[PDB]
């Protein structure tokens, strides 16, 4: 409308025989022109520079008309075809619009750059707008899951997909500022809950290649909502956080946040509070791989989070308890050493201090742990690692569980909406321990999304009075479920491994196969290369989403947490109030599956909704597409199993051609074909506007279809065959008599020439 | 016929020797000789008791008129030969007439095939059956 | 079964071949093809060699005797309707309006199917005197229907 607050959000010669997306390696589809078909290989010109090239007829794709351009919702497009799809996309994106329906789902395309789109100006136009009544934004998806739970009294939920760098957590983020601003009754519960983001994000995330902001742990977020439809409390939940990055980061990536937020000297003050020289490239734990982070000043961030920690709640002890223990892993990294000797105690008592325990009695239990058991000069610095990591984990865990007392107001609830951030399944060079989980997680996470595309299933076998019954669906989804998490399982052959002390990387793989090889077909010896520098594999998962060979080597630490018992007991009593609670009076797998059934029952319990973020480039700038990445992401998003569908237009044009002997309106002709072959009842479904085929019928008519359609040519070849002889028939009865004048009339001159009368007659002739 | 006649009688003349008006196994005999080798006996024998009685200029036309009967036309035999002539080109590619012959409805033999080409008129590939036409009749 | 009229007009036919391959009263089984083709029918190779017929000439001959039931077999083998025809050669048209290209049609006939010598093609193209337009295209309709036709309609 003119109107400023839509400038991002509202949108500004073809044939449909000749016109057509055809395949290409920069751009991923061309718009192409058709000029001529022979069989298979079609000729089309290229209408941007106007090259020529041919393409098997099967890989051309249907392109939709000027109709639908920049179209807002997909669902309502004539082609639906990987390529109607990336240029609808890909259109919109050049131009600002990075929201899009298709169906129930909503898509987000990362724009790399602010947008005005969030504004509070806009957000009062979005207010209580049903999805067609407004432009494609996230604030539609969340407005709408509130009247819903309203209206409906149910709880609703979002699971904010895509790969990582694509939006999950800005858009989940935005999605709780919506909520908050239109729903709203230290500071206000409202304005803890959007607070809760920046110590949480400084604690789990970190740089990293694909995200300068990666979120290292899973995040489920409840928003409950009181008797008049206002917020009235929240929890969060945290799911496996990257335990590993706070001692080791690969090159090109950062440690968490924090570590560098606390070395820049946004509060001088603070300085001698944690024992810091502001200096991050000072700290082997921190500097391995990166130090500064394009476009993250980490000066106003540990102000911002120092803030945020004030309007949580906190008091001045406890985030100086928070902020000394992680100064204090800073410092674990700096103990040199030398059954092995110290090489100083200068680094070694600032920990101690921080700490509140005795630098003596430390160093005392970390390189003669107590019956005693001395260390090597590795078995310490590696128990150094495991104390680090050990107490981050603690430190990561209170953290959240304070941050929902804040939360947590005990006022009357009625209905809530739950936010998904997740990491969904990803295949790598290695996989090991983190990825089981990650993946174990997104399968349990499938049969959810599974069991819903199932019951809008059903509502299509209603709109054409179709109804289909028993059909066979998820057992190899239930199969690798099981596999991991069922009584003998994979987790928990580990989880018994882990309570010997005596157990290794081999005897849980030996006692592995021991009880899955072959007694489950899921499980399967590891199989060949589909990717260089493909690290060590010593089994394979078949994941919904692909096969995942794993190795299986440091499992058995992974999983429990190797520290000294005896630092545990130092810690046990230390001095800093924090510290003691960390270490008071179950391992990573036993913790994660009673959370992942927590969530389970959860989502189970609402009416979800679903938004995909979607990465446009591997290069962080904005505007920019990368086809190929796209595609790639559009590939199997939101199969296997359901019906065939086919509108009788395009079934009569393809399957007439198999009883072309009884078709003398697309929907009987339909009819007629499938009758005449035959065709079992079972096997298929009436429709109004559409055929269903049951699973793999389809499959087998293209057969039928290409069988027919030979012998015909063949029958018609054989008819020419059979035309040209008989023509040349006349020509043969003629020929058959003029050989016989020929023949018997030459004999004849032959034997004349053979009589003593002749031949004496030739003789007198002159 | 009438010149095939005159040509007939002028013979019958200069064969019948001893200028009686019959041929006698001396008649043949003596002008076979006069030219080229001629019959024995047997050959002489058998010639002429292809004939019922004396051989006057009548016995003679009789037997020589039955030989030559049951033939064709020169144009009816000139055209079941265009009749593989689809170019009307008046010639016969050699391979090919000599494929029909010997292979061909009432297969010919080697010698029927050799005793057939050893007249045969082709030069240049083709042969000529008009002129073979001729050759084999008038 | 066959009716008498009908063995008759086997006969008539078996002598004109197996004359002309030589006669003999047998004829190379490597035409049991041609033959039945002149009674009518119109099998497919795969059709023929099925009933007896072989590759090349030379390779065999067969009499009256054991003919009889190869043309018995050849015909209850099944024969293309136009409405068959028609089908087929929908499938090549994207347009959809009774059309396709010289250069396309050769590639049927010769490429697809039972392929079809170059020559039989440029052959039956001449006799049924098919003819392009100005863009080098083809009614696929008329075509069919002479063919169908036959040599003398
Ligand atoms: N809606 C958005 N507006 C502007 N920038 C965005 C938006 N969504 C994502 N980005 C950019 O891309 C980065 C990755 O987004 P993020 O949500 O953290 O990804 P992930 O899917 O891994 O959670 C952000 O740091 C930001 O720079
Ligand atoms: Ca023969
Ligand atoms: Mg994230
Ligand atoms: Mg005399």
């Amino acid at each position: 409308f003119s109107d400023p607050d839509f400038q991002y959000l509202a949108v500004d010669a073809f044939d449909g025989k000749k016109n057509c997306w055809v395949p290409d390696e920069k751009e991923g589809f061309a718009s192409a022109e058709i000029q001529s078909s022979k069989g298979d290989e079609i000729t089309v010109k290229i209408v941007a520079d106007s090259s020529t090239r041919t393409v098997k007829k099967d890989d051309i794709q249907s392109m939709n008309p000027p109709k639908f351009e920049k179209l807002e919702d997909m669902a309502n497009m004539t082609y639906l075809n990987e390529a109607s799809v990336l240029y609808n996309l890909r259109s919109r994106y050049t131009s600002g619009l990075i929201y899009t329906y298709s169906g129930l789902f909503c898509i987000a395309v990362n724009p790399y750059r602010r947008l005005p789109i969030y504004t509070d100006s806009v957000i009062a136009k979005y207010r209580g707008k049903r999805k067609t009544e407004i432009p494609p934004h996230l604030f539609s998806v969340a407005d709408n899951a509130y009247q819903n739970m309203v209206t409906d009294r149910e709880n609703q939920s979002c699971l904010i997909t895509g790969e990582s760098g694509a939006g999950k957590t800005e858009n989940t983020k935005k999605v709780i500022m919506y909520l908050a601003k239109v729903a709203c009754a230290e500071g206000s519960l409202e304005d803890q809950i959007i607070q809760a983001n920046p110590v949480l994000e400084a604690y789990g995330n970190a740089k990293t290649t694909r995200n300068n902001n990666s979120s290292r742990f899973g995040k489920f977020i409840r928003i409950h909502f009181g008797p008049t439809g206002k917020i009235a409390g929240a929890d969060i939940e945290t799911y496996l956080l990257e335990k590993s990055r706070v001692t080791y980061q690969q090159s090109a990536e950062r440690n968490y946040h924090i570590f560098y937020q606390i070395c820049s000297n946004a509060i001088p003050e603070l300085n001698d509070v944690m024992l810091v020289t502001p200096d991050s490239g000072l700290y082997s734990f921190i500097n391995q791989g990166c130090l500064t982070v394009d476009n993250i000043d980490d000066v106003e961030e540990f102000k911002l989070c120092d803030e945020a920690f004030d309007i949580l709640g906190f008091t001045k002890e406890e985030k100086q308890s928070m902020f000394k223990c992680t100064a204090s892993i800073l410092h674990m990294g700096e103990m040199k050493f030398k059954q092995a000797e110290s090489d100083g105690t200068a680094e070694a008592e600032k920990v101690a201090f921080l700490c509140g325990i005795n630098a003596g009695d430390l160093l005392k239990a970390l390189l003669k742990p107590k019956v005693t058991k001395g260390q090597n000069m590795n078995q310490v610095v590696n128990s150094v690692g495991a104390l680090a990591k050990s107490l981050y984990d603690r430190m990561f865990n209170w953290l959240v569980r304070r941050v929902n007392k804040t939360l947590d107001t005990k006022a009357k609830r009625n209905y809530y909406i739950g936010v998904l951030d997740i990491a969904g399944f990803e295949i790598f060079d290695f996989n090991s321990f983190e990825q089981l989980c990650i993946n174990y997680t997104n399968e349990r996470l499938q049969q959810f999304f599974n069991h819903h595309m199932f019951i809008l299933e059903q509502e299509e076998y209603k709109k054409e009075g179709i109804a289909w019954e028993f059909i066979d669906f998820g057992m190899d989804l239930q199969m690798c479920i099981d596999l991991i998490e069922k009584p003998m399982g994979i987790l928990s052959i580990l989880e018994e491994e882990c309570m010997f002390p005596k157990a290794d990387d081999k005897s849980f793989q030996d006692k592995l196969y021991q009880n899955h090889m072959g007694k489950n077909r899921m499980f399967t010896k590891p199989g060949k290369p589909t990717r260089p520098n493909q690290g060590p594999a010593h089994f394979e998962l078949h994941h919904y989403a692909g096969n995942v060979p794993y190795s299986i080597t440091g499992w058995l630490e992974k999983n429990k947490d190797p520290i000294n018992e005896n630092v545990v007991a130092l810690l046990g009593a230390s001095k800093e109030p924090l510290v003691a609670e960390l270490f008071k009076a179950q391992t990573i797998s036993a913790v994660h599956r009673e959370s992942l059934n927590k969530l389970m029952k959860n989502l189970y319990s609402t009416h979800p909704h679903f938004v995909r973020c979607i990465i446009p480039n591997e290069l962080k700038q904005p505007g920019l597409v990368d086809a190929e990445l796209v595609l790639h992401q559009l590939q199997c998003n939101g199969r296997k199993g359901f019906p065939s569908r086919l509108i009788y237009s395009e079934f009569k044009q393809r399957y007439s051609i198999l009883a072309p002997n009884a078709i003398p309106d697309g929907k009987t002709v339909s009819e007629k074909i499938l009758a005449g072959l035959q065709m079992d009842p079972a096997e298929y479904r009436l429709g109004t506007t559409k055929v269903f085929f049951k699973a793999g019928v389809l499959g087998n008519l293209e057969e039928m279809r290409d069988e027919r359609l030979s012998k015909i040519i063949s029958m018609f070849q054989a008819h020419i065959r059979g035309y040209l002889i008989r023509k040349a028939y006349k020509k043969l009865q003629d020929q058959r008599i003029g050989l016989s004048v020929i023949q018997r009339n030459i004999r004849k001159w032959l034997v004349l020439r053979n009589w003593q009368w002749w031949k004496l007659y030739s003789k007198v002739k002159p | 016929p009438q010149k095939q006649i005159q040509e007939m009688k002028e013979a019958f003349s200069m064969i019948d020797v001893d200028r009686d008006g019959f041929v006698s196994k001396e008649d043949i005999k003596a002008i076979s000789e006069q030219l080229g080798r001629a019959p024995d006996d047997k050959e002489l024998t058998a010639m002429l008791k292809e004939a019922p009685g004396p051989l006057n200029f009548t016995m003679f036309l009789s037997i020589f008129s039955d030989k030559l009967s049951g033939t064709d036309s020169e144009e009816t035999i000139r055209n079941a030969f265009a009749m593989f002539d689809e170019q009307e080109t008046k010639k016969l590619n050699i391979e090919y007439i000599k494929d029909l012959l010997e292979n061909m409805g009432d297969n010919f033999n080697k010698d029927e095939m050799r005793m057939t080409f050893k007249e045969a008129p082709v030069e240049g590939g083709k042969f000529d059956y008009v002129k073979f036409t001729a050759m084999i009749k008038g | 079964k066959l009716s008498q009229d009908e063995i008759d007009d086997l006969k008539d036919v078996f002598e004109l071949f197996d004359f002309w391959d030589g006669r003999d009263g047998a004829v190379d089984a490597f035409k049991l093809g041609d033959v039945c083709r002149c009674l009518g029918i119109n099998p497919r190779n795969e059709d023929v060699f099925a009933v007896g017929g072989t590759h090349k000439m030379g390779e065999k001959s067969l009499p009256f005797e054991e003919f009889l039931p190869a043309y018995e077999g050849l015909m209850d083998c099944e024969q293309g309707t136009f409405a068959d025809y028609m089908e087929a050669f929908k499938t090549f048209d994207r347009e959809g309006q009774g059309f396709i290209s010289g250069a396309e049609l050769r590639h049927v006939l010769t490429a697809l199917g039972e392929r079809l010598s170059d020559e039989d093609v440029d052959e039956i193209i001449k006799l049924t005197d098919l003819q392009e337009d100005l863009e080098g295209n083809v009614k696929y309709e008329d075509f069919v229907k002479k063919v169908m036709a036959g040599p003398y309609p």
